């Protein structure tokens, strides 16, 4: 019927607690939002199911 | 020997009626024993 809802904190997975990294990740734009989106959309539809 | 626990974190989800109702909001710190949040 469902699976364990997961939010992966994208920027903290990519590089935990470095701005020296985070300001480079920002040059890639939308990807780290669209990942968080997707995973939230899948988590939300578990409650739907 | 010291063990490192990484400093606590989580999703923050904001709880709101419509803004067409009120600017009052509540806030959830996902998976946090928030006895630590006022200390921050
Ligand atoms: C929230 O975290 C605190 C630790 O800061 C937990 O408190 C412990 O609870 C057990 C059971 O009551 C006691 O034996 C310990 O002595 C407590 N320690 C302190 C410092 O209070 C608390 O149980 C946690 N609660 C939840 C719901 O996560
Ligand atoms: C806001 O809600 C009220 C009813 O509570 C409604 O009359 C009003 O049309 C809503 N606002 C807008 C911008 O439509």
């Amino acid at each position: 019927v469902s699976m364990t809802k997961t939010s992966v904190d994208c920027t903290m997975y990519i590089c935990g607690d470095s701005t020296e990294c985070s300001n480079l990740l920002l040059q890639y734009g939308s990807f780290c939002t669209q990942l968080n989106r997707a995973l939230t959309g899948i988590a939300v539809e578990q409650d739907k199911n | 020997i010291l063990d490192i626990t990484p400093c606590s974190f989580g999703g923050v989800s904001v709880i709101t009626p419509g803004t067409n109702t009120s600017n009052q909001v509540a806030v959830l710190y996902q998976g946090v024993n928030c006895t630590e949040v006022p200390v921050a």
